[PDB]
């Protein structure tokens, strides 16, 4: 009735801030993981010339 | 370029006068009128529908 009462009270402020600072933590590990990816295609140039090739030229 | 009929293949600026003129032996040059001609006359480009599918 008093005294676990208490230090749960006690305790319960200390939980609150490491439990908000754990949420701000996956938060910035999700932010951190995001890259834009720039994909390379293979340049038109070589298929005109190519297209060159077979036209015989 | 198609509304004026004019040929798609691009058109190097070049004066033959002069490259016939500017060359000793006609072959290489002769030849090089017959490349560009042929580029000229042909149309370098693609069905952009299917390569985007």
């Amino acid at each position: 009735d008093i005294m676990v009462p208490s230090f749960v009270y006690n305790k319960l402020p200390v939980i609150h801030f490491l439990q908000e600072k754990r949420a701000e933590q996956k938060l910035r590990r999700v932010l951190d993981e995001t890259y834009t990816e720039w994909t390379e295609e293979l340049d038109q140039a070589h298929v005109t010339d190519a297209i060159t090739r077979s036209l015989n030229i | 370029r198609e509304e004026e009929g004019l040929p798609g293949g691009p058109v190097p600026r070049i004066n033959w006068p002069q490259e016939y003129s500017s060359f000793i032996d006609r072959e290489p040059v002769v030849a090089k009128r017959i490349r560009y001609d042929t580029l000229a006359s042909t149309t370098l480009e693609r069905d952009e529908k299917q390569i985007e599918s």
